[PDB]
Parts: C-alpha cells; structure tokens; sequence
C-alpha cells in the first residue's frame, strides 16, 4: 500500500540546497573555483583551486571520496559518484587529478583520471578504470569497470577501443584546453556577489502573510 | 533592550534603507543588464491534467527532483538529484524499495506508433542508475539498468535481468531473466552469477540506507541547519592534549554521527 | 564593449556595499536570515550584455537552464533539466521546436579547436530527452532521437531523423528523408511519410502539452506550503 | 577490454611492526610506498612526494635478500638518508626507502617487512 | 652493518635439522621440498608440534593462519627466512 | 521592534563611542 | 637549529626576531659603554668570520625549510657581528640597521612559512609548482629570497654592503674573501628556492590553503618595504645614527 504522509513538501521556496553536509562530512569549495548554481556536492567532495563544475552536475561523495584536482573541470549534467570498493581491490575514491577536462554528459563512478586528459561528451567510466596521463576519451565512450585507457592514446567507441597514438603537440594542447575553460569560468565566477538577494523576497513573502 | 535597544534598532532600519538604495544606485549604473536572482519555483511535486502524484511516507524525493503528474512512489523508495519522472500523458508507477538515481529522465507515451501504448511500470527492489532514460517500458522486480542506459517504449526487462551501463535497448526488446545486455544497439552479452544477483539485492539494500540520511539532511530546517553548522564547525579539529590536561572529554554530538548502515565498514 | 564592461564592474562595487551596509543593519537588530542558504538558480541568466531572449508563449521549465545569448520562437518549449549556454556563441530555437527534459544544447567554451560554431535549431523540431547538440544545426521539421549525441559541424537538413542512442561524429551531414543511427552514426533506412506525419502532429502535440505545463507552474506559490517548511520542528 | 588495470597489479605482502602478515595490491611502474599507503600501512600524509629531497625514510621498509637481488642497487643518497634516520646511524643491509623502489611484474609474490613509524611531525 | 633477516640458507640448515631431530622423522626423507604429511608420516598433533618446534628455535609466533600455510620444508623456510621476527 | 540582546548593544555603543572619541581626539590635535 | 626546528613554528617565529634585538642592546650597553682592549672585538670577528661559514655551508646541506633558515639567522648574525668588532659609530649604526632589516625580513618568511603550515609544509620540495599554484605568493617569497641573498635594490643589499664597507675601511682583505664566497653560497641555496617554485615540474602537487588576512596585510606590508626602502630610507638612517651617539653621549 502506497500510504501518503499530508506534511510532505510539494514546493519548497528555499530550493536545492547546493551543499549537502552528510554527517561531518562537509564538501569543501576553494575560495577561486566555480560551482554552478544548481549543482549538488553531498559529503566528502573537494573541488580544488581553479577548477569548475557546471550547471546540473551532481557530486555526491556518500560511499567514498570525490575529488576534482586543480584547474580541472566538470561540465553540464555530469555525474560524479563512487562505490566502497572496486572489483580491481584498489581504493574506490574518484580522483580527477589536474587539467582534466571531463566532457558535458559525462558518468563517472570510482574512476581514476591521471592529469593532463580529456573525456569527450557522454562518456561513462566506472568502477575502478583508470585513464592514464596524456590520454583523451572520445565522445560516447564506454569505459568498462576496471579497464585501462594506456598514456599517449586516443581511444573512443561502446566499449573503448584503441583508436591510435597521440603525437606530442596533440598532448601539449591538453593542459591549455584546461586553462581555457577555466579562464570562461572566471567571466561566470565574477557574475554573484558573496550573497544573494532572496532573503529580502522571502522577507517581503513572509510580511505579505503576516 | 529598552530605549537603548530601540535606538540601535531604529539606526539599523536607516542603514538598511541606506544599503538598498545604494544596491539600486550599482545597479543602475550595471545597466540593468544583470537579471536578479529571485524565489525559487522550483516544485518538487506537482499536478497535471487534474492529476496527483502519490508517493509514500517514507521515500526520498530530493527536493531537486521533478514528480509530474500521475505517478506512485511506493515504501522504501527514492528519487535522487535531478531526477524528471513525467507522468502527465500517462501513467508512472515505481514500486517498493526502488533507487532511480541522479539525473535520470522517467516519461510516458499517449500513444505508440504501434502496438498498445502502455504506462512506464517500474518494480520492486529495482536499480535505476546515474542519468538513465527510461520511456514507456517496464522494468519488473530485482531487475538492474545500468548508468546511462535507454530503454524505448515497449522495452520489458525481466526479473533478475540486467541492462549494462550505455547500453541503447531496441523498442520492444524483451531482457530476459538472469541475462545481461549491452552496446548500441543492445544485445546479449553472457549470464548473470549468482554473486551478481546478490550484487543487485545488496545495492537496492545499500540505496535504501543512503535514501535516510538524505532525506534527513534535506528536510532540516534554517535553525537546525545553522546549529549544526555551528557544531561542524567546532567539531572539525581538536587539542585532546589540552584536553586531557583540563580532564574533559570532547564527545561528537549525535547530529553529526552517521549511522553505521552507511559506513564503509 | 569595455566602457559597458567597466561600468557593469563598478556597479558591483556599489552593489557588494550596499549589500554588505544591509547585512549590518540586520546585524544591529538580531535578524540572520541573511545567512539563509537559498537557490541562486536563475532560469534565465546574463553573461554581462549577453542575455536570454525568449518569446512570451515558449514555456521554460522553471529548473531550466538558459545562459547568454539564446533565442527561444514562439509556441517553442523547453522542458525540465535542460540546459541551454550561448555564451562563446550565440543559441537559436525557431518556432514551435520542444526541448525534451534533460537535454543539453551548448556551444565549444573554447576555440582551440577551431572558431566556436554556434547552434541553430529550427521550426517544429523535437529534440528528445537527454540528447546533446554541440554546436550543429538542425533544419525546420527533424527529429532527433533520445540520448542522441550530435557534435560540431554537424547538419540535420529538414525531414531527417537521428535514431536515439546515436554519435553523430563532427561535420556529419544528414541527408533529407534518411535515417541514422549507431555509434558512430550511419545511414540505416530511409524516412517513411507516416514518420513525417508523426513528426509533425507529435511537435503540434508537445506544443499543446507545453501549455498546459506552462500554465500550472504560473500558480501562485502555495503559501500553506511556505508555512510548513517555515514552521517545522 | 584489452587494457586493463589488473594487467598492471603487481601482488605483494607486507609484514607490519606487530608481526601479521598482509597481503597489498600495488601498481607497476608506481613506487612501493604509495602500495604501501593504498591500505595505510604506510601513512600517506607522512609520506606525499616520491622524491629524494622530500624523505626522512619515512617509507623505509626492510626486504630479504631474495628480492634484493631483484631490486636495482641503493644509490648514494639513498645510503645516506638510511644511515642518518637510523637512531643508532648504522646502515641497514636489508633497508630500502620505499619511495625509490619501482614496484615491476619482476617483484610478483616479493614479502615486504614495514618498521615502526618514526616521528615525523615537525611543530 | 645491521641485519634485519636470518640468511635463507643458515634457515634452510636451521629447518633441516628441526624436522629431522623431532623423532619419528628419519634423515632419509627429509629434503627442502619434503611435505609433513603426505611425505614424512607426521599427523596432525605431530604437524603442529613442528610448527611450534620452529617457533622455540627462531623465537618468535607464527600467526596460526601461517602456521597452516606451513605443511613442508619450503613453505616453512619461505616464511622464516622473510620474517623479521626471526632471531 | 526592539533589539534584545543586551551584550551586543553595550558593544554597539561602545563602537560608537571609540569612534566618536577618535573624530574627536584628531578635531583636537 | 636543532630548537628552530623543533619548536612550534609560532615559537620559531618569535625566538628568530625579538631576543636578538633584546641581547644586541645588552652587548652594546655592556662592552661598548664600557672599556677594555681588542681583544673582545678580535672575540667577535673571529666568531663572525666562523659564523658566516658555518652558516653558509650548513644552509646550503639542508632540505627542509626551517632548518635552511635557522642557518640562514646564523649567517646573518655573522654579518651583523662584524659591525660591532670595527667598534665605529658607523658599526654601531649598520648593526642596527642590519637588525632591522633581518627582523624584517625574518617575519616576511615566517609568515610565508606560517600560511603554509596549513598544509603542512615541511620539505623545500613542498613548494614545487607554487608558480602555479599560488603564483601572487610565489612571488612574494622570491622577493624575500632575493632580499636575503642580498640582490640590490632590495632591502637586504644593505648588510651585505656595509660588510664588505667595514672591511675594505678596517683594512680587512680575508673578511672580504669570506664575504664573497659566503655571499655567492647563500645566493645559491636562496634562488633554488626560486628554482623549486617556478623551474620544477613534479609528477605530484601540494595544493595549499589561502592565508588568513592578517598573514596577507603582514606579508603585503613587509613585502613593499622589502622592494622599496631604498627609494626612502632616510628615517631608518637617521634613527639609527641617533641611537648610536646616544649610547656614547
Ligand atoms: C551500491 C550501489 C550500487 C548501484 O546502484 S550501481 C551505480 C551505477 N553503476 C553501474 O551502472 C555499473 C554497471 N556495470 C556495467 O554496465 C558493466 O559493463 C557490466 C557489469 C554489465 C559488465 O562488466 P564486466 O567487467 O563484467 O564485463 P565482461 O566481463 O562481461 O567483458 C565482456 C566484454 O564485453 C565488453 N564490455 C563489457 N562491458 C560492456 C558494455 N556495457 N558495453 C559494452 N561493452 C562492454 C568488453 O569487450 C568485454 O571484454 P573484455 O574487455 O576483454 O573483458
Ligand atoms: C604444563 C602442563 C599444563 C597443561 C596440562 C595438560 C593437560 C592435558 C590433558 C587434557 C587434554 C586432552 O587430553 S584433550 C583429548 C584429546 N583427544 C582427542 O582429541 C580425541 C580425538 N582424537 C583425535 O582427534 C586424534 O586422535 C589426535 C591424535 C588427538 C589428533 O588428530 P590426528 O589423528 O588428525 O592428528
Ligand atoms: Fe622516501
Ligand atoms: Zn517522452
């Protein structure tokens, strides 16, 4: 039986509450990175100097430690989990290391990004795969649990397969696209002020109902 | 209090009438280009079509998802993060002890191009993972959809069946009992293990304990929020040597211990 | 331009004081609702000059996300989850085109890997859930399938369907009439006229649902709803 | 899917200061001591470069000469950082520092022996 | 310089002459391979007190799950021989 | 109406009064 | 160097600048004031030339931060010492001036060093990738290695200049030999602080935590003064020459 509860919330005027402590843990956001408004970090998430998550992307560290390195970035409607343990028997933490570039879309669960890669839009990592240094993903990449993408590869495909080798200026150009998204971020970092303005709307709200 | 305290009172009300009209000079000099923030209107459930989703006492509706229309969450359940289950053409129905994780999309059909158009009927103990779209098929009891995976109108995935993660199920294709399925399209992949059965059972279990804690947190109110900020805050390093040269023992208060059905260990 | 840009900077600057001028006025009377963690989500949202344009009868989900310069045409709709960013280049929607919940259409950030194309969707094109459009174009009356992935350079031309599920790699042209699918995307069938006909009347369909959608999230907020979350124990 | 990570595990046991032996799971072509910290036999935050110039011989591990023969020769520095973190300055013949030793599919099944952590806090 | 482990062969001898000298054990099938039960007529009370034999001459406690592990010469030398406890 | 808590207003006035008093020690130095 | 280290760094902090001043006015109250042979100023040269080695060799054998600048202190000590064994009124005045200077100086790096104790800094390996990092704060503790190497115009060129004043004045030639090699060793083992912080490229970062703001408004302070007393140090100068007579008369 399907028993209803009248005091439910249909409509809450406060929101989606952007940080979710679980416990004590407590996600932690660098002073000079970007979160979107209406992401969701939930318990143990570091998102590190530099680094940008983007709009409808949700980070929710309750089975293991999420954490997004320097000047790396999560793009729109990604999500980021992690389990307890991985079938590999490594630690199951998602560690996306620096400039990392994880494209739109993208699912991660328990994976391992060492710096300096690129993951194309509407990829899927999962448990205990590990993408080495140098490497990029291509776009709808599915990379299986405990699978290896080799430093200095192109790889792509449902699953991922090799595609070819990278040459070295294809690999030097990794890092820049990392600046560079950091340095958009910037121009929507400097767009909120350290508070907003909805707690006089709720004020005048509240004196409208007495 | 007193006539001090309403002094400073009435001095605070010109420095806020002061600090608005300063907000609006800035603004007007911003161009009125920036757009202002405003009260969220955002509805967590809503109705459709004279429609009204029914959802149990005791399930996890994170606040930022979408419950549209006619749709029945039953015990146990939960809707995470980001998640749309539209029910206004038609009907949704997920059953007990359900997970549909973060960001996925639940729609019906009115009607199909052919055959018989049915409602999206999703079962007992079922996992739906991260960003999965599920449209107008039927999932049944103990049955596994992997992250990212879409499943068609028509599609049946049977109990003890598995979709991989990415997979894209063909329109009416039929998953059949203790049978994994992947690629794009779909297609057979090998037998589930039976470790794999306990695997599914175990995750519908573990998602039901991370449904609590939660909903805990979500629903909690400013003046709790704010305690517990606090306590965080107090609470995050220590000096047990002082401590123990004081003969006090700092104890983590129980609004900041999760339960252990959540922990690692 | 810059003048724009320096004077959009300074208005901050008078902004944050008189921001910050408020929060002490509080302060001297005991009030911290200032300090309330409230959505800053906006649904339409400025990136300096550049902003949303949407016409007044295309329904935006309220959760929707709509970043810099986007044009929404009439009777279009955009439902929930999507988001949609114009900021390193522009985002058109032609008339009567339904956003499917969850979808994202979006533009490069950068342009290392060449000038950022922007997106052009056109009139009557369903666009179904979840799917990404990554700086392409998409001509009047095209479907694009669920979870459907369409990169850079790519053309949709008009009465062509993109299968769900499907990859279509960058600079990709999709003749009329063909349909495409697999990853990566490659012609499969040609289009059939009753498919046309279901292109149409569900586009028509969707702009009709979309009103109905529109109009009841136009309901005043619940205040008994306001009341519980405010006086819960 | 042709990769893999487990084409990398290289299998090891370490024997802890108490005595009971442990079998860890390390990655080849990655040092011993971050093998060591996956399971904190080793503390990571005693230990977070794998540099020479970073080491007290916090990572010091003792190893029988049977896998000696299958490590590459201490160098000077290394000897030199042993000998000074030693509390009674002598050399340990079966001592390596753990962040010098790349663990190779060469070291399968190799027993590790980790000594009692030394101080390495500095107020 | 400081030794932190018995030298393989030293402990080799060390067993050797363990196994033989627990009577009932003649020096005739007594090689570095040789297993206690299958190969030396040794049951299961005579197997464990080999095990502990060999903790009384090395000094130290072999953890029962490894003094299960050890059902011949090699996989007693392997352990005693890698042990640091060992004197 | 009215601010209630006593501490914070005898802080308030002594802000005040640091403040007034240092206009005042520079007016008359 | 063996306290330096072990201590609490806020008790390094405070031990490295306020007692030297302390003791250095007892010395020039008790001995100058006073009145006795050579022989305590030969006391002092000899053990500033041995201070200066020492202190170099030793600064350039270490790889952790506190320890390189305890030995650093030793040094300078060195250099200070040498103006009080000329047993001048210019001596008197550089002393303190070189006082100053240090203990300016010494509270800049201590508060670079303090903001990085948040992380746990303890290894000069530590500050690998800090141009990266933090690249305003990395090149704030290059200015103050630069200045304690000695680098004109920066502030700390003062004591190197009036070491090498007092000995080709004195008629030292051994000092200045000293002097030289001494100063070329701390200028090698400063700038491989500058080298570790922006040359480096480890295969593993320390991401640090920001500094509150009263480290920031010190370290902002110092670090004008450290790039910019030069331009005005007139005040510093004259106060010092004035303390210098008032001991005498
Ligand atoms: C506690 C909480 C629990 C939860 O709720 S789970 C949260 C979300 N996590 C998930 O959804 C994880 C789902 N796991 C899976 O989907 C996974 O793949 C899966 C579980 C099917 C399969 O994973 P496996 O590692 O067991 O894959 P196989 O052993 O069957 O390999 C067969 C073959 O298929 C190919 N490969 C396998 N997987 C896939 C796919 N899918 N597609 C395409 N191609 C593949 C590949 O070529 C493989 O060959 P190799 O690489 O040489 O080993
Ligand atoms: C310092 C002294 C203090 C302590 C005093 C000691 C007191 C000891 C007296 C009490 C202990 C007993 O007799 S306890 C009685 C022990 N007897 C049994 O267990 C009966 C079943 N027999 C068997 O299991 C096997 O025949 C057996 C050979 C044992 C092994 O098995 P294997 O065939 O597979 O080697
Ligand atoms: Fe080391
Ligand atoms: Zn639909």
């Amino acid at each position: 039986q399907v028993t209803p509860s009248p005091d439910r919330v249909k409509w809450d005027y406060r929101g989606q509450r952007q940080i979710i402590p679980l416990g004590q843990w407590l996600p932690k956001v660098a002073v000079d990175a970007y979160v979107a408004p209406n992401v969701v970090l939930a318990g143990q998430v570091t998102v590190w100097d530099g680094s940008s998550v983007w709009n409808g992307a949700v980070l929710r560290g309750d089975l293991n430690k999420i954490t997004v390195g320097f000047c790396s970035n999560v793009q729109e409607r990604c999500v980021v989990h992690a389990a307890w343990s991985s079938p590999t028997g490594l630690p199951a933490q998602t560690l996306i290391d620096r400039y990392v570039t994880v494209g739109a879309y993208s699912l991660l669960r328990s994976c391992t990004i060492e710096p300096e890669c690129i993951i194309g839009q509407h990829s899927i990592l999962m448990e205990g795969s590990l993408v080495e240094t140098r490497s990029i993903l291509e776009a709808g990449s599915v990379l299986p649990p405990g699978r290896r993408i080799p430093s200095g590869e192109l790889w792509g495909g449902n699953p991922a397969r090799f595609i070819r080798t990278l040459t070295n200026e294809e690999t030097l150009e990794i890092p820049k696209l990392a600046v560079a998204i950091n340095h958009l971020s910037g121009d929507y970092f400097s767009e909120f002020l350290p508070y907003s303005t909805i707690y006089l709307e709720v004020e005048k709200f509240k004196k409208s109902l007495g | 209090m007193g006539t001090l305290g309403r002094a400073i009172y009435t001095v605070g009300n010109w420095i806020r009438g002061t600090g608005q009209a300063l907000d609006r000079v800035g603004s007007l000099l911003q161009g009125s280009h920036r757009i202002e923030e405003h009260l969220s209107r955002h509805r967590t459930l809503m109705n459709v079509f004279d429609k009204s989703p029914l959802v149990d006492k005791d399930v996890f509706v994170a606040p930022s998802a979408s419950v549209i229309g006619d749709v029945q969450i039953g015990k146990g359940s939960s809707i995470w993060y980001g998640c749309v289950l539209r029910g206004d053409v038609n009907n949704i129905s997920v059953g007990s002890g359900t997970n549909i994780q973060d960001n996925t999309l639940v729609h019906v059909a009115k009607t199909n191009i052919s055959g018989k158009v049915l409602p999206t009927l999703i079962g007992d103990n079922v996992t739906v993972g991260h960003s999965a779209v599920i449209h107008g098929c039927t999932v049944e009891d103990d049955a596994f959809v992997g992250m990212g995976a879409t499943l068609l109108d028509g599609v049946v995935v049977e109990k003890h069946a598995m979709v991989a993660a990415g997979s894209l199920v063909k329109q009416n294709t039929r998953i059949p009992s203790g049978e994994v399925w992947g690629g794009n399209p779909a297609k057979f992949m090998r037998k589930l293990t039976d470790e794999e059965i306990v695997y599914i059972s175990q995750s519908a279990k573990n998602y039901i304990n991370l449904a609590q804690i939660h909903a805990s947190e979500n629903s909690k109110s400013f003046e709790q929020i704010e305690v517990e900020r606090a306590l965080r805050k107090k609470y995050a390093r220590k000096d047990e040597d002082y401590d123990s040269m004081l003969g006090i023992t700092r104890e983590t208060p129980p609004e900041l211990i999760l339960p252990d059905n959540v922990l690692p260990g | 331009g810059t003048l724009g840009r320096a004077f959009y900077s300074v208005g901050f600057w008078i902004r944050e004081t008189g921001q910050a001028l408020d929060r002490l006025g509080c302060r001297l009377q005991g009030k911290n609702y200032f300090r309330e963690q409230l959505s800053r989500h906006r649904t339409l949202m400025n990136v300096f000059d550049k902003a949303p344009i949407v016409d007044k009868e295309a329904f935006v989900a309220p959760s929707a996300s709509v970043i810099g310069d986007v044009h929404i045409g009439r009777g279009s709709s955009i439902w929930y989850g999507c988001v949609l960013r114009g900021d390193v280049n522009t985002v058109s929607v032609g008339s009567g085109t339904n956003i499917q919940d969850n979808s994202l259409v979006h533009v490069a950030k950068s342009n290392l890997s060449g000038k950022v194309h922007p997106t052009i969707i056109g009139d009557n094109v369903t666009i179904g859930h979840s799917a990404v459009l990554h700086g392409c174009t998409v001509e009047d009356e095209t479907f694009i399938g669920m979870g459907a992935t369409l990169l850079d350079g790519v053309v949709v031309e008009k009465h062509g369907m993109v299968a769900a599920g499907a990859l279509v790699r960058q600079n990709t042209r999709i003749p009329s009439g063909e349909v495409w699918g697999g990853n990566p995307a490659r012609f499969l069938r040609k289009l059939t006229d009753e498919e046309i006909a279901f292109i149409s009347q569900s586009a028509t369909n969707y702009s009709n649902l979309a009103q109905a959608h529109a109009a009841e999230n136009a309901k005043p907020l619940n205040v008994i709803e306001f009341e519980k979350v405010l006086r819960k124990k | 899917g042709s990769k893999k990570v487990s084409d990398r595990i290289v299998k090891l046991s370490a024997i802890d200061p108490d005595g009971y032996k442990q079998d860890i799971i390390g990655l080849s072509g990655q040092t011993l001591l971050r093998a060591l910290t996956h399971t904190g036999l080793i503390d990571p935050a005693s230990h977070r470069l794998d540099d020479i110039e970073a080491c007290s011989a916090e990572c010091e591990v003792q190893i029988a000469e049977e896998w000696l023969e299958k490590l590459p020769p201490r160098t000077y520095d290394e000897e030199y950082v042993l000998k000074r973190s030693s509390r009674s300055r002598i050399l340990n013949k079966h001592s390596r520092l753990g962040c010098q030793v790349v663990l190779t599919q060469e070291l399968q099944g190799m027993v590790v022996a980790v000594p009692e952590a030394k101080p390495w806090d500095i107020p | 310089v400081r030794g932190s482990f018995l030298d393989k062969s030293e402990v080799t001898d060390r067993v050797l002459s363990v196994v033989k000298n627990f009577q009932k054990v003649d020096p005739s099938k007594v090689t570095p391979k040789a297993n206690f039960q299958n190969d030396l007529g040794l049951d299961s009370l005579d197997s464990v007190e080999v095990v502990m034999a060999l903790e009384e001459e090395f000094g130290f406690e072999i953890p029962d799950n490894e003094a299960d592990k050890i059902q011949s010469i090699d996989l007693a030398v392997d352990f005693i021989a890698s042990h640091p406890q060992a004197k | 109406k009215v601010s209630e808590d006593k501490n914070r207003n005898y802080a308030v006035v002594a802000g005040v009064v640091a403040i007034v008093g240092s206009i005042g020690w520079y007016l008359k130095a | 160097p063996d306290i330096y280290e072990g201590s609490p760094t806020p008790v390094t902090a405070f031990l490295s600048i306020a007692p030297k001043i302390s003791i250095f006015a007892n010395i020039l109250r008790v001995f100058i004031y006073g009145s006795y042979g050579a022989t305590l100023q030969q006391i002092f040269f000899f053990c500033s030339i041995a201070s200066m080695i020492l202190g170099a060799l030793a600064a350039m054998a270490q790889t952790k931060v506190k320890r390189l600048l305890a030995y650093s202190s030793i040094g300078h000590v060195g250099y200070i010492c040498i103006g009080f064994s000329c047993g001048t009124i210019e001596g008197i005045q550089s002393l303190l001036i070189g006082i100053f200077i240090y203990a300016l100086m010494t509270m800049d790096a201590f508060a670079i060093v303090l903001a990085l104790r948040q992380t746990r800094v303890k290894y000069i390996a530590d500050l690998g990738a800090l141009a990266k990092t933090n690249p305003i704060l990395a090149i704030t503790f290059s200015i103050t290695m630069f200045s304690y190497a000695g680098i004109p115009p920066l502030a700390g060129f003062c004591s190197k200049f009036y070491l090498f004043f007092a000995a080709l004045g004195c008629g030292a030639y051994f000092l200045a030999l000293v002097g030289v090699v001494t100063s070329v060793i701390g200028c090698f083992y400063y700038i491989r602080l500058v080298k570790r912080m922006f040359f480096d490229t480890p295969r593993t970062w320390i991401l640090y935590e920001p500094m509150d703001r009263n480290k920031s408004l010190l370290l902002a302070m110092t670090s004008f003064f450290i790039t910019l007393f030069l331009l005005y140090p007139s005040p510093l100068f004259s106060v010092t020459h004035q303390m210098a007579l008032s001991l005498y008369l």
